[PDB]
């Protein structure tokens, strides 16, 4: 259980923008350049 | 007279979004009109045999007939639509 | 390095694209560059 | 590969993808490092 879970939060860590705030908020934005919009569709979700 | 296409660009996605509408409008049409499709003009019948009527004709009779197929194929025609869908960009399409 | 400074992309397509096509650029550099051979007549020729 | 997106050459997408696999490379693969060493006297002079 604990790597599923950890499988399932480093997904939250790069979508779903308002969610990951540690420490920077910067390159963290810079890494989400990419996804195309500020909400994912569910087929890109399951295949991520 | 036709243009010419110069410039060949990349259209990864023109072949998805355009080329099946942008050939009906291309360039060089003098009318575009609304018709009934095939499967449906197909119902358009000459010799009318669900109302009897004295005349070698094209008489109203064929629109009448013609009313009550499509009717009755309306009346069926339980359908659903169901479809996938590809995923595009929005920031590099013109339209909004 | 003169001999490797091959970079082919006409400006055409540089200039239509769909605004993020992000590609590729060479760039040579050649600011120390040493004196010609001491036969070369005439340099009479342009590199815009 | 991990976002299915009908795109146009390279963009951002690429870029996105990378740094999601360098990522989770390093999130995964400990190591602790292992070296071997000599016996120099004095021969390395002056060198501080």
């Amino acid at each position: 259980i604990d790597a599923i879970c950890s499988v399932e939060g480093i997904l939250l860590l790069i979508l779903s923008r308002q969610t990951t705030i540690p420490g920077y908020e910067d390159e963290l934005n810079k890494l989400r350049t990419g996804i195309s919009q500020p909400k994912v569709t569910e087929r890109q979700y399951r295949r991520a | 007279n036709m243009p010419k296409q110069t410039y060949n660009p990349i259209d990864n996605l023109a072949k998805i979004l355009y080329l099946p509408s942008l050939e009906k409008f291309k360039y060089g049409t003098g009318i575009v009109q609304l018709n009934y499709s095939p499967h449906i003009s197909k119902l358009y019948q000459n010799t009318n045999n669900i109302i009897n009527t004295i005349t070698d004709g094209i008489t109203y009779a064929n629109r009448t007939e013609f009313f009550i197929r499509v009717m009755v194929l309306m009346m069926m025609d339980r359908k659903i639509l169901t479809m996938e869908f590809y995923d595009v960009d929005t920031s590099a399409i013109s339209n909004t | 390095d003169v001999r490797q400074f091959m970079n082919t992309t006409k400006a055409e397509t540089l200039l239509i694209s769909n605004k993020s096509i992000v590609h590729e650029i060479m760039f040579f550099d050649n600011a120390l560059q040493p004196k010609m051979s001491s036969d070369t007549l005439a340099l009479s020729e342009a590199v815009y």
